[PDB]
């Protein structure tokens, strides 16, 4: 899900 | 009275009271709620806020300065933002800043130095090239607007609420998100974070007087690379590191202090080895404790299996 992308 | 479980919330503190807002769980927690944890008594209180209440978000970047709460960025149901809010501690105010704001992003860090709030890095949309520094796309985001990491440094001057960027020297850390920042004196430390295919273990600091980047190479054993960890000043010479998430997706429960004067990592023994946390928060109390709240016990990328927590963990250091 988009909020945890990039971590 | 107890806040619901969550990750990607913010927590800030004055040494006595811990303010907790936002985050998401397995989606976003109620935007108008502000949770306050009394570090001395261990009790929570909820208060509802008004004014320009920010959208419910994960990954926002917050600070507490003289009991004034400042909040930047984050991810709401419709994507990343670059809005800036303040809350004087029941009424939120959205501040229409002057200057060119940073690009819309989340999972970054902030240093506080005098009148300046200094933001670094994060994950979000392609900027306008007016911004200086570097941005690198996360190629997998094209398959779900594309987003990417940045290594930008922005100043918000609280004297005028004007955005600017410092000219820096030295080698900046690579772009990154879910790194941790901590401030001691005029040194803005940054440790680890996610960039491309790695969760990293490098340590730098930005001199907040001279705007010179320095890489620190501690001698001996260093913590494993990670993102979604916390890094917290606990003295004028020690940074407390807890938890996070490795490159190989291991949730972490190790705790360390970085001794600044010795330039040395020291692994800290504690009773919470079976309580790994990531995307938690951490606040230093006046009585030498670090108060950890929220975050996720396992790999949060498997959303239907995510173990978000509302536990308080207290490290006495």
């Amino acid at each position: 899900p988009p909020p945890m992308a990039g971590g | 009275a107890c806040p619901a479980e969550r990750s990607g919330h913010v927590a800030v503190s004055d040494g006595r009271h811990m303010f907790v807002w936002g985050g998401y769980k397995s989606f976003y927690l109620p935007r108008e709620e502000l949770w306050i944890y009394n570090m001395e008594t261990g009790r929570w209180k909820k208060i509802n806020t008004e004014g320009d209440v920010p959208p419910s978000m994960s990954g926002s970047c917050a600070v507490c300065v003289d009991r004034v709460l400042y909040l930047f960025g984050g991810h709401h149901s419709r994507g990343n933002t670059n809005k800036f809010y303040m809350l004087d501690s029941l009424q939120w105010e959205r501040i229409d800043c002057q200057g060119i704001p940073p690009s819309s992003k989340d999972k970054l860090g902030v240093w506080v130095y005098k009148n300046k709030l200094i933001f670094f890095g994060g994950y979000g949309y392609l900027p306008e090239d007016k911004v200086l520094g570097t941005f690198e796309f996360d190629e997998t985001s094209f398959w779900n607007h594309p987003r990417g990491w940045n290594d930008h440094v922005h100043i918000l001057d609280t004297e005028t609420f004007t955005w600017s960027q410092p000219i820096t020297t030295g080698k900046a850390p690579s772009p990154r998100a879910a790194h941790a920042c901590a401030t001691v004196g005029n040194r803005g430390f940054v440790f680890g974070g996610r960039y491309r295919d790695a969760r990293m273990n490098d340590l730098h600091y930005l001199n907040l007087d001279t705007w010179e980047w320095n890489e620190l190479i501690p001698q001996g054993i260093c913590p494993v690379g990670r993102s979604w960890h916390s890094l917290t000043p606990v003295s004028s010479d020690h940074l407390f590191l807890f938890g996070g998430f490795t490159t190989d997706k291991q949730p972490l429960s190790d705790a360390w202090t970085y001794c600044i004067s010795k330039n040395e990592w020291i692994q800290f023994n504690h009773p919470y080895t079976e309580k790994p946390r990531l995307w938690h928060t951490a606040c230093a109390s006046d009585e030498g404790e670090v108060i950890v709240f929220g975050g996720c016990a396992n790999n949060l990328l498997v959303h239907h299996r995510a173990a978000h927590s509302n536990e308080i963990l207290i490290f006495s250091v």
